[PDB]
């Protein structure tokens, strides 16, 4: 029972944090997202 | 989100991960330095001879995927 659910029950959780890691990437590395559009061009 | 020992089983239990997130699960984890001015130097030179080519080996008819 706990293998089967408490498990997959408690492993959505890793998505339902997963699901926002984008917030932090477009503001956590995008300074270089961001500065490699001018220096390339 | 972060964290090694988080990723390593988030990757295990959901399993992979998707997609628009690659960024930043790998760069974490592959310690990347984003560094964006070694790249682009490698990016715009001109003519590179060694591949020219590709499709003569490896004959995916793909004209923007070779590329």
């Amino acid at each position: 029972n706990i293998m089967t659910e408490a498990i997959a029950a408690s492993m959505q959780q890793i998505y339902s944090r997963l699901d926002t890691m984008f917030q932090y990437m477009t503001n956590l590395e995008n300074r270089v997202v961001q500065s490699e559009q001018l220096q390339k061009s | 989100f972060l964290d090694r020992e988080k990723l390593r089983e988030f990757l295990s239990r959901f399993g992979y991960f998707p997609e628009k997130h690659r960024v930043v699960v790998w760069n974490y984890l592959l310690k990347l330095p984003s560094n964006y001015e070694a790249f682009d130097n490698l990016a715009r030179k001109g003519l590179h001879p060694n591949y020219l080519n590709l499709k003569s080996t490896f004959p995916i008819q793909s004209d923007k995927l070779y590329y």
